[PDB]
Order: C-alpha cells, then sequence, then structure tokens
C-alpha cells in the first residue's frame, strides 16, 4: 500500500475519533460524520481508479448520495432538538437513561 | 497476548520473580482497561481525579496479580508439586485478601478469596486438562 | 518536490480532518471540511478522477453551505471557538497534527511502516499503470454505466432520495 | 403522519432489510442498511415527544457510526481482495471492523447502551419494530460472513451481552427497558452459536421474535409501560396478564415452554464443538433474566396489586382494536417445544 | 501544474493587494472607529446570537436535490451507450422522481417559509 | 519464483517509422487499406498470445510494411502529401475537416500514380479474417491444472434410518 | 438468510458489478482481469473451504496484481541498493537512463 | 452453513422434486395432530382475548385455525423429513467415499477384552 492510502485511512480514523468524542454541539459531530464519508469516497475512488474497475467508478457517487441522505437526516433531527431545547448541545439528550 | 505468553512461558514453580512480574503486568493492563471504561462511563471531575482513579484501580489490579503470581509460584516451589491446582487456589485467595485490604473491607476480602481462588484453581485445571473457554468451530 | 504532490495533498487532507475533528465552532470546522474536500479533489484528479473529484468538491461545497446557515441558526454561540480558544480544542488539534507528523516522518524515513496495515514509502507514481485508455475517459464511461448497467442502483437511489424528502418533512413536522 | 406515508415508510424499512437479505454485493447491502435507517428515523418519532426526538437522535448517531465503520470495512476488503461479493472476508482488520459495526447495529454489548434508551423513548409499536424486525438484517449479514468471523470476538460480545442484559433488567421498573435488556441477552444468545451453527441462530431468532411480538402486543393490549400500570390489568383483563405470565416463563427458558428449545439447541451445538465452560456460564447467567421475568409475573398475575376506583368505568367498555396474530404468537411462543425436530426446515 | 501555478499567481496578487491596502495607508485606529456599525446607535445584543432560519426545510431539500444534480451530470456520456432505451428510461425515472419529490414538498407546504 | 525471460536488445532493434503524428494521420486511411494484412496478423498474434515477446517478428513486419508504404508515397505523391500533412498539423485536434481540399489533391494523385482508393466510412472498423500458419496458443494464460470437482449426486433418497434421531424423538 | 431471488428469477440485479472481470462498457479491461479470471475459474464449484487452499496460488497472484506489495518491495530494494552504490561511488547510471539517448518511439 | 451450500440446491424452494421419492407424512401423524391441537388452542385463546365464549363461540374461526395449522404442518413435516433424509444420504455417501476415515474395527468379544473391576466396598 502506498502512503496516500495510509493518510486517507488515518483521516477516517481521526473523523471516527472525533465523532465518538463529542464536546457540546451536535453540528460538529454531524460534520465529523460528513468527514468520514469524504474519506470513504476518496479511498474508494483511489482503489477503483488504480485497479481500473470501470463499472465500480459509480460506487463513490452512490456512497456520496447516501452520505448526503444521512446528512439531511442528521440536520432534520438537530432542528427538532434545537426547537425542543433551544440549543444543539448534546447534554440535553438526557431524558432517556441507562 | 504477549503478556499472557510471558506468563505461560515461565515454567510453573520456577523463576518466581519473573512469574510475579508477568502477573503484575497482566493485572496492570486489566486495571488500565477498567480505569479507561470507568473514566468514560462515569466522568471524573478533574484530570487529577481521573489520574487518581486510574492509579487506584491499576495499583489494586497490579497488587492482585503480583500477590497471585508470587504466592502461587512460591507454593509450587515449596510443596514441589508444579501442576497441582491448590497452588493456584492459594494464589487466588491471596489476591482476594489483597483486594479486601485495598478496599479496606473484610467481607470483600473473604468473598474475593473464595471466588477468585476457585476461579484460579479452575483455570489451572483447564490448563492441565485442555479445557477450551473459546472453542474453534469444529462440529 | 512535484514528485510527491499526492503526499502533500493527503497531509493537508489529514490536517483539515484534525481541524474539523477537534470541533471548533461549526464555522471553522466547515472551513476545514471545505479545505479537505478541495484537497481530496486534488488527489483524485492526480490519480485520474477529474469528474469524481470535482463532484465531491461541488457536493460538499453545497452541503457545507446549509451547514453554515444551520450553525448561525441552531449551533450558534456568543463567543464562537477557534482552535486556540480552548485547551481541549487546541489539545485535540495539536495531538492530531503531531500524530500526523509522527506517521508522516516515520513512513517517509523508514522503508516500510506498519501501523495497522503495511505501507511502503515509495512514491505513488510507482503503482500507476502503463496502459492506454485511447479515446475514452474510463471514469466517465464507468460513471455513465449507472444508466445502462446500474438500473438497480438508480432505482434504489431514486427511491431513497424521494423517501428522504418525505422523511425530512415528517421529522420536521414537529406536531 | 398520514397513514399512506406511514405505510410507505414501513415498506421502505422492510425493503431495506430485504435488500440486505437479497443482495450479493456489499454496496447494495450497505444501501439497504442506509434505507432502513432513513425510513426508521421518522417511524420512531411517529408520536412527537422530546423523548421521541432524543431516541431518534441517539439511534441515528449510533447507526450512522456503525454504517460508516461497515463501509470502511468493505472498502478495506476491496483494497486487499478486489471483491464486492458477500463471502469470506480476506482482511482480518476489515473483519474486526465489520464485526464491531454489525454488533453495534444489533446492540451487542459493549455497544448496548443505546438500546434501552431508544426502546424507552419510542412507543410500544415502534419498540416492537425496533426489537424484532431491525435485528434481522445484521444477523443475516453475520450469518453470511460467519466463517470469516473471529470466534473469540463474537463469543466475547455474546457473553458480555448475556451478562449485561441480565444485570440491567434486574434494576428496571419500566417495561420497555426490561424488554430492551432481555433483547440484549437473547441477542447475545443468538450470536454465541453464529460461529458454530447458523441454523441455531435462525431458530433462536424466530423463537425470540415470536415471544417479543407476543409480549409487545400484550403490553399494547394492556396499554402498560410501567410495572404498576401492568399491575392494574388483572382487574380489567385477567386473561391478558395470565398469558403474559406464560410468555414470560417461556422467555426465561423454563421447560417445557418453547423458550427452552433455543437454549437447549445452542448448548447442544456448543458442546459438540467442545465448548463446555461457555454454555454453562451462559445458561447460569440466564437465571437473572428469569429473576426479573418472575418479578414482573409476580406483579402482573400471580399477585393481585391494588387497583383504582375509576377502573369500574373501564369494565363496561371492551377493547376496540384486535391484533389478529396475537393468539397464534402466544401459542407458538409457549407450546412449540414438542415440535423441535422441525428445525431442519429453515435448515 | 498549470492550474496550480495559476491559482498561486491569483492568490499572491490578492494577498499583495491586501498587504498594500493595510500598509500603504495611514491609520489612526481608535475604539469608536473600530466599534460595530448599527446605523449610528450602539448595538443591543451580539451578532453571534442565533438567527432563526425560516427556510431550513428548503435547505435540507437543497442538499437532497444537489445529490440528484450529481447523479444527472453523467447523462452527456450516457447518451453514448448502445442501450439508449434503458438509459432514457432510467434518466426519465430519476428526473420524474425529482419532480415527484418537489411536488410532494410543494403540496405539503414545504417550500413555504416559517 | 522464476526469472523473467526478457528478449535481448539486438532482437528488438528494428527500423523505425520516424514520422510525426500528423503525417501518419494524413496517410492513415490509405495505410490501413494497403498494409491491412501484416497489421491484422500482428494484432491477431498479440491478442491470442497475450505476450509482447511472442509477437516481435510480426511487429517487425508491420514496421517494414509501413516503411514501404511511406516510400511509395515519397516516390509518387510527395508534394501533395506534404501539403496535406502540413495542413493537418496546424489544427490542435488535427481535424480532417479543415484540410479537405489538400486531402482531395493527395487522394487524386495517389489514385492516379499508385491506384490506391481511400476506404469509405465504416470500412477500417470492420472485423476481418486473418489466415495464419502460426498455431493457436494452447494455454495462453499459462493456467495451472484446475482442482478436481467434488463428487456429487450419488443416487436416490431414502427415508432417514430412524427419523430425526434427535434426543428422544422417535419420528 | 440470503434469499437468492436473483438466481431464482434469473435477474442480474447487482451481479454485474460484483467482479472486475465481468462485462464492462466498451470491453474496457480491468487492471487484473487475467488474474481475476484465473482465480474465479479455479475456484468454481469446489466450495470456499477447498478454494481457500487449492487456488491459493491464483489468489496470491491476484492480490499481487491488485496491490503490487511484492513488486513495490523489490523496486524499493533495488533503489536502495542503487543509492548505496552511488554513495559508495562504484555505480554510474547509464546515459540512456540519465536522458542522454532518445527513447524508442 | 452445513446444508446451505449443498450442490444442486435451487434457491427459495420449500420442497425439491427429489423429496417426492420419500413417503408422504401420514395424515394421522402425531406431529400433525399436535399442530392441529395448537390451532385449537389458538382459537380458544382468541375467544378468551376477545371475551367471547371460549369453547363454543366462533366454530368457523376455530375450524379455520385448525385447518391452517394442519395444512402448514403437513408441508413442514414433509420438508423436515426431506432434510433429515438428505443428511443421512450425504452421510452414508461420504462414509462410502472415504473408507480410510471410517475404518471397520476388529470386533473383540468381552472374553478377550480386559476391563478393570472396581469393587464397591
Amino acid at each position: 500500500m502506498p502512503l496516500v492510502y495510509m493518510n486517507i485511512i488515518m483521516a477516517f480514523a481521526i473523523a471516527l475519533a472525533g465523532l465518538l468524542m463529542y464536546r457540546s454541539h451536535l453540528m460538529s459531530s454531524l460534520l465529523c460524520l460528513e468527514g468520514m464519508m469524504l474519506s470513504l469516497f476518496i479511498m474508494s475512488t483511489l482503489i477503483i481508479l488504480n485497479t481500473h474497475f470501470t463499472l465500480a467508478n459509480m460506487m463513490p457517487i452512490i456512497l456520496l448520495v447516501f452520505a448526503a441522505c444521512e446528512a439531511a437526516l442528521g440536520l432534520s433531527l438537530l432542528v427538532m432538538v434545537s426547537n425542543t431545547y433551544g440549543t444543539d448541545y448534546v447534554q440535553n439528550l438526557n431524558l432517556l437513561q441507562c | 497476548k504477549t503478556l499472557l505468553h510471558k506468563y505461560s512461558d515461565i515454567p510453573e514453580g520456577t523463576e518466581c520473580h519473573r512469574k510475579a512480574y508477568a502477573s503484575t503486568s497482566i493485572g496492570g493492563a486489566t486495571g488500565l482497561i477498567v480505569s479507561a471504561y470507568s473514566i468514560a462511563l462515569k466522568p471524573p471531575a478533574s484530570f487529577l481525579e481521573g489520574v487518581a482513579r486510574t492509579g487506584r484501580y491499576t495499583f489494586t489490579s497490579a497488587a492482585i496479580g503480583a500477590i497471585f503470581g508470587l504466592t502461587s509460584c512460591i507454593s509450587a516451589q515449596v510443596r514441589e508439586k508444579p501442576d497441582d491446582p491448590l497452588n493456584y487456589f492459594i494464589g487466588g485467595c491471596a489476591g482476594g485478601l489483597t483486594l479486601g485490604a485495598r478496599t479496606r473491607s473484610y467481607g470483600i476480602g473473604a468473598a474475593a478469596c473464595a471466588y477468585m481462588g476457585l476461579t484460579a484453581a479452575l483455570v489451572k485445571m483447564g490448563q492441565l486438562e485442555g479445557w477450551q473457554v473459546f472453542a474453534e468451530p469444529k462440529v | 518536490m512535484t514528485m510527491y504532490i499526492a503526499f502533500i495533498l493527503s497531509t493537508i487532507f489529514v490536517i483539515g480532518f484534525v481541524g474539523f475533528s477537534s470541533k471548533p465552532s461549526p464555522i471553522y470546522g466547515g472551513l476545514g471540511l471545505i479545505v479537505s474536500g478541495g484537497v481530496g479533489c486534488g488527489i483524485v484528479l492526480n490519480f485520474g478522477g477529474s469528474f469524481l473529484g470535482l463532484m465531491v468538491f461541488l457536493i460538499y461545497l453545497g452541503g457545507m453551505l446549509v451547514v453554515f446557515g444551520y450553525t448561525t441558526a441552531m449551533a450558534t454561540e456568543m463567543y464562537p471557538e477557534v482552535w486556540v480558544s480552548n485547551k481541549t480544542v487546541f489539545g485535540a488539534f495539536v495531538s492530531g497534527l503531531m500524530m500526523e507528523f509522527c506517521m508522516v516522518y516515520y513512513a517517509l524515513k523508514e522503508e516500510e511502516v506498519e501501523i495497522i496495515f503495511k505501507f511502503n514509502g515509495l512514491g505513488d507514481w510507482v503503482i500507476y499503470d502503463t496502459g492506454d485508455s485511447g479515446f475514452f475517459s474510463e471514469e466517465a464511461m464507468g460513471i455513465a454505466a449507472l444508466y445502462s448497467y446500474g438500473t438497480w442502483l438508480v432505482i434504489v437511489t431514486g427511491w431513497s432520495l424521494l423517501i428522504g424528502v418525505v422523511v425530512i418533512m415528517e421529522i420536521t413536522r414537529g406536531n | 403522519m398520514n397513514p399512506i406515508i406511514y405505510t410507505t415508510l414501513i415498506m421502505t424499512v422492510m425493503s431495506g432489510t430485504m435488500l440486505v437479505m437479497i443482495s450479493s454485493h456489499w454496496l447494495l447491502i450497505w444501501i439497504g442498511f442506509e434505507m432502513n435507517l432513513l425510513a426508521m428515523i421518522p417511524v420512531l418519532m411517529k408520536n412527537f415527544n422530546p423523548r421521541a426526538t432524543e431516541a431518534a437522535t441517539k439511534y441515528f448517531l449510533t447507526q450512522a457510526t456503525a454504517s460508516m465503520m461497515l463501509m470502511m470495512a468493505i472498502i478495506i476488503n476491496l483494497l486487499y481482495s478486489g471483491q464486492w461479493t458477500i463471502t469470506k472476508m480476506f482482511n482480518p482488520v476489515a473483519m474486526t471492523m465489520m464485526t464491531m459495526a454489525l454488533a453495534m447495529k444489533l446492540g451487542l454489548s459493549p455497544f448496548h447502551f443505546w438500546v434501552p434508551e431508544v426502546t424507552q423513548g419510542i412507543s410500544l409499536q415502534a419498540g416492537l419494530l425496533l426489537l424484532t424486525w431491525q435485528k434481522l438484517a445484521p444477523l443475516s449479514v453475520l450469518c453470511q460472513i460467519s466463517q470469516s468471523i473471529n470466534p473469540n470476538l463474537m463469543l466475547t460480545m455474546a457473553m458480555l451481552s448475556i451478562l449485561i442484559g441480565g444485570w440491567g433488567g434486574l434494576n428496571q421498573t419500566q417495561l420497555r427497558k426490561i424488554m430492551a435488556y432481555s433483547s440484549i441477552a437473547h441477542m447475545g444468545w443468538m450470536t454465541a452459536v453464529l460461529p458454530y451453527n447458523t441454523t441455531m441462530t435462525i431458530l433462536n431468532l424466530l423463537i425470540y421474535i415470536t415471544m417479543t411480538l407476543a409480549m409487545f402486543m400484550l403490553l399494547i393490549h394492556s396499554s402498560a409501560t410501567t410495572t404498576l400500570s401492568l399491575s392494574h390489568t388483572w382487574n380489567k383483563m385477567p386473561v391478558i396478564t395470565s398469558l403474559m405470565m406464560v410468555t414470560l416463563l417461556s422467555m426465561g427458558g423454563l421447560p417445557p415452554l418453547s423458550g427452552f428449545m433455543p437454549k437447549w439447541m445452542i448448548i447442544q451445538e456448543m458442546t459438540k464443538n467442545e465448548s463446555i465452560i461457555m454454555p454453562t456460564l451462559m445458561a447460569m447467567t440466564a437465571l437473572l433474566n428469569l429473576y426479573f421475568y418472575m418479578r414482573l409475573a409476580y406483579s402482573s398475575s400471580l399477585t393481585m396489586f391494588p387497583s383504582t376506583n375509576n377502573m369500574k368505568m373501564k369494565w363496561q367498555f371492551e377493547h376496540t382494536k384486535q391484533m389478529k396474530l396475537l393468539p397464534t404468537m402466544i401459542v407458538l411462543s409457549t407450546l412449540v417445544l414438542p415440535m423441535t425436530p422441525a428445525l431442519s426446515s429453515l435448515n | 501544474m498549470n492550474i496550480m501555478l495559476t491559482l498561486l499567481t491569483n492568490v499572491t496578487l490578492a494577498s499583495l493587494l491586501v498587504l498594500i491596502a493595510f500598509w500603504l495607508p495611514q491609520l489612526n485606529a481608535y475604539s469608536e472607529k473600530t466599534s460595530p456599525y448599527e446605523c449610528g446607535f450602539d448595538p443591543m445584543g451580539s451578532a453571534r446570537l442565533p438567527f432563526s432560519m425560516k427556510f431550513f426545510l428548503v435547505a435540507i431539500t437543497f442538499l437532497l436535490f444537489d445529490l440528484e444534480i450529481a447523479l444527472l451530470l453523467p447523462l452527456p456520456w450516457a447518451s453514448q451507450t448502445n442501450n439508449l432505451k434503458t438509459m432514457l428510461t432510467m434518466a426519465l425515472f430519476l428526473l420524474i422522481l425529482l419532480a415527484a419529490s418537489l411536488a410532494y414538498e410543494w403540496t405539503q407546504k414545504g417550500l413555504e417559509w416559517a | 519464483p522464476g526469472i523473467v525471460e526478457l528478449p535481448t536488445l539486438e532482437d528488438l532493434k528494428v527500423q523505425e517509422v520516424k514520422v510525426s503524428s500528423s503525417v501518419l494521420k494524413a496517410a492513415a486511411h490509405h495505410y490501413g487499406a494497403q498494409c491491412d494484412k501484416p497489421n491484422k496478423e500482428f494484432m491477431l498474434c498479440r491478442w491470442e498470445e497475450k505476450d509482447p515477446r511472442r509477437c516481435l517478428e510480426e511487429g517487425k513486419l508491420v514496421n517494414q510494411c509501413a516503411l514501404d508504404f511511406f516510400r511509395q508515397i515519397k516516390r509518387h505523391c510527395a508534394e501533395p502529401f506534404t501539403e496535406y500533412w502540413t495542413c493537418i498539423d496546424y489544427s490542435g485536434l488535427q481535424l480532417f475537416r479543415h484540410c479537405r481540399k489538400q486531402q482531395a489533391k493527395f487522394d487524386e494523385c495517389v489514385l492516379d500514380k499508385l491506384g490506391w482508393v481511400r476506404p469509405d466510412l465504416g470500412e477500417l472498423s470492420k472485423v476481418t479474417k486473418v489466415k495464419t500458419d502460426r498455431p493457436l496458443p494452447e494455454n495462453p494464460y499459462h493456467s495451472r491444472a484446475r482442482p478436481e470437482p467434488n463428487p456429487e449426486a450419488e443416487g436416490d433418497l431414502k427415508p432417514a434410518k430412524h427419523g430425526s434421531r434427535l434426543f428422544f424423538w422417535t419420528m | 438468510p440470503f434469499f437468492d431471488v436473483q438466481k431464482r428469477l434469473g435477474l442480474d440485479l447487482d451481479r454485474w458489478m460484483t467482479i472486475q472481470s465481468a462485462e464492462q462498457p466498451h470491453k474496457i479491461p480491468g487492471r487484473c482481469h487475467a488474474f481475476e479470471k484465473e482465480w474465479i475459474e479455479c475456484a468454481h464449484g469446489i466450495g470456499g473451504i477447498r478454494a481457500e487452499k487449492e487456488c491459493k496460488i491464483e489468489f496470491d497472484d491476484f492480490v499481487e496484481c491488485l496491490l503490487r506489495q511484492k513488486t513495490m518491495k523489490r523496486l524499493s530494494a533495488i533503489k536502495r541498493q542503487r543509492d548505496k552504490l552511488i554513495k559508495e561511488g562504484k555505480y554510474t547510471p547509464p546515459p540512456h537512463h540519465l536522458g542522454k539517448e532518445d527513447p524508442r518511439p | 452453513t452445513m446444508m446451505s451450500g449443498r450442490p444442486g440446491r435451487v434457491p427459495l424452494q420449500f420442497l425439491p422434486n427429489e423429496a417426492r421419492s420419500l413417503p408422504p407424512p401420514k395424515l394421522t401423524d402425531p406431529r400433525l395432530v399436535y399442530m392441529g391441537f395448537l390451532g385449537y388452542c389458538s382459537g380458544l385463546i382468541d375467544n378468551a382475548i376477545r371475551r367471547r365464549p371460549v369453547v363454543s363461540a366462533g366454530l368457523h374461526r376455530q375450524l379455520l385455525y385448525v385447518t391452517s395449522f394442519v395444512f402448514f404442518g403437513y408441508y413442514l413435516l414433509k420438508r423436515q423429513d426431506y432434510m433429515y433424509a438428505l443428511r443421512d444420504h450425504d452421510m452414508f455417501a461420504y462414509v462410502k467415499s472415504h473408507p480410510e476415515d471410517f475404518p471397520e474395527k476388529d470386533k473383540k468379544t468381552y472374553g478377550e477384552i480386559l476391563e478393570e473391576f472396581h469393587p464397591v466396598r
């Protein structure tokens, strides 16, 4: 594996760590999800282009489509959370416990 | 897995110091994992408090491992019976007593002695008889 | 230096990720995401994926626009945080940059680094193929096969998007 | 939510599961999981409460992380093999990541923290959908990739699931959280046999789905979300609480009830592979689930708790809506043991 | 590399212009001159407080439609296939699904604001 | 594993067709019409063999035929061809459209002096037959022996000896 | 629970993109079409358990074509040896490698 | 796992044509009778849940319950028998094809064999 694969997988690892380590805002963690999706797009595109898997050059675009679907879902939930609590802070998702 | 290989490689009833060191390393690793989970799930108020909790858990685990290994190896040497599970039982009860001392409770000490000693004896028996906690699928 | 454009861009990508992952205010994390998207476009174009890279840049440019508006609306704070406004954000940023620098120098110097997989420090130019695609853009022809070969993917994705519009409407109804 | 929209969303969830269970391409399986999440999120919030929104957010975050990890595993397997087909996974790190993602989707500990909260937040019907239908796709994917799975990781997750599902339920007075923890324990039972025999996992899944459907439909019929609310049911509808007691006993695994057969066959299959300590520990830890099941039974049917005066009005009226499949679900959950040899049909 | 050179040249020109603007002129910066502008009177609150977006739904739908923009851009090369029947059917399927989504949001009062 | 048997430098030395891309494109149609046989033989060799080494001699023949074609052009139609390929060179895309008149001059001269007729649209793209004395490669992929398939479908089904034979069930 | 509805109904919903050696637009070959074809043909109808060891040579060749780990390692070793020789002063790159000769067309 | 990848298995087929060679389950099979009993219990539970007369109300509904359960049970029993018969067929075929792995053992009478006697004292 060339080093670019190393860097892109490192980017995915960093984004995963960011998402799993929340601070206050939910928007930042949704941005970490989008970053993970971008890293996955780059990895898939590099693999499919280096291996000349022609009929697999569409898989990144479908991955991006469902990444944007996920992003839309996240924002639509964040809007309701903000409406019900006034902020996007994760500490307010505390009613359900255990 | 290297720590487990280190503990296993030293022959039973021999090189008691190295066996105790391996047991201490294993206890320290387990304590570190427990401390990480405790810090995550139950947040510590301060970084110093988190360090204190990590040190307490790690030292308790390391003391348990060191006492278990030291007592088991010394008993194996003195009795001169290497494969007897009773040595592991004695080591486990000593570890439970150490846990009770660290927790400053007699009841914890006694319950830990019974359960931990029995578990250690069972582990030694599994070594001798080839018991598999995780079995490779063979059907 | 132009022999390793890909590596420089990938390092910039990782730095942007360490920027938006340390979680500054969503504005500067969006800045990081935009920069990383541009750099990823650069990498994919260097490997021959002009359409894909440009598409990622275009889609993330629009996506981060809605994120910016949402931030100014919901994820807003009186004193928005930069990577040097809190010890936690700066700690994360510095740790991420240091971790990169560590692996970067490690792999560049050592012939074969192995963090979780095995990586070879030889430039990316080595792996490239010597064949010719003739009068064709393989990426374009493959991406166009979504309509001739990927009828099933088109069906699934179109349904997913329509149901996504419906889902957003329902999730934001708010009773 | 307009009933047409609700039907469409439920069909979308089922179609995502069907895509997962029908596709030979990893991309399409991941697409099915994504469609399941997209459709499910609005379904969980059909009744709008702050709790419903919190549960939807938690579920979305956990499932999105699981999906991203699964996609990374797929991409790594593609990088090291060049194959998109669902088959043996040729890279161990990808296999570990995929197992983690699928366990998180299934709620296997140490990824169980979301299940009780989500179950409590959502309604009983959304809870039924979450705890019966959603489990199908990850278990199907695990069954297809069982050979590649490292037995140690799956078995560790299963044992932790059993232990935690047993422990947490002891402390619960909310019926939905109790169901969530019991689901965790039963899922731990199902994944234990995945490395050894997949048909046993399928059989356990079917028995568990039948029992969970019966329990959730009985709770919906009684309109109870807490133990005290269920306690009153004896005054209004005794038969419901009696059948609940029978179903709880089956869930505990007591012979001769149908809950016994899955544990029985899992123990047999594990023993055939020389696994003795693991089955013994799993069977013993199942007693805690039995304990909280028995406590619920004591509250509901075996002992008659105090009622309220206003129940006299409820006596006059009768339940308007009928759940057609409930009696057959009860009968299957409780009286199917004499028919175990038929476990070769799904075989 | 030509694109990189052009980008560098343009960015360097802009940065040089900024430098010349911030260093050639004379400055007498004082607090009142650098205070925020609120049409002569002083601001009441901050400009970093939340600013309600009355068109949030349209923005999320914009993301979802930019996805379709991405999916439709390959069409120019798609018309070069031999299975023009299937290509045309799927392209019209995607465009009709986008139209359906727009119609649904419109009829459900989703394109309206507030 | 084994050493790769790369051919020697001397064997791969050949006379080279040192003409620019515009010159080749100007004569491309007549070149394909005239030199089809050797070029098709080399193509068949390349595609069947799947080894560049195996087909070196046919490539040498291809180069020789191209040289002969250009030599005949130089002998009989040099100036009109020079004007033609000069015209194509100016266009960045080397389009044929801009140079139709000079192409007409070249085609008329070639038809008169050498008798060559330009192939019509859709002719050089036709799959052609090639008669070859070179044997068809038996194992062009150098594949190993395929693993033997499992035994299958022994015979008829009879009921289980004693039923399920599951614990206590008698049926 | 992989209900092979595609095989039952003869529908190629997604199998067309499953492998790199399948039909692709304009017959554009994959970068490892030969190795993938050989591996698929070797491991056909013998089961995964058998194919994992009876076609291991084919699979290793396919993986080498995909990743070029061994080829990259050999190239890196050759470059390291060449650089060490240059440092020692006992090696001199040929003029054609240095650009003193016109490469073959 | 196991039989899932058996060669020649048509996907999503409940009963292969090969099963027809096996004897059909008898309509008086105890297992089918138990399935009918389950159907009857289902009808009784339905009546109890809807607060109808348990044993007399809805005879048509109880008949439908019993008939549906027996109808599905017949095919379920047929498939179970087919699967067990396939298992036995494959097992015997494998034993025949691998004689070394399943060697015939010399039979020694108890007189020849020595088994230690442990006195119960």
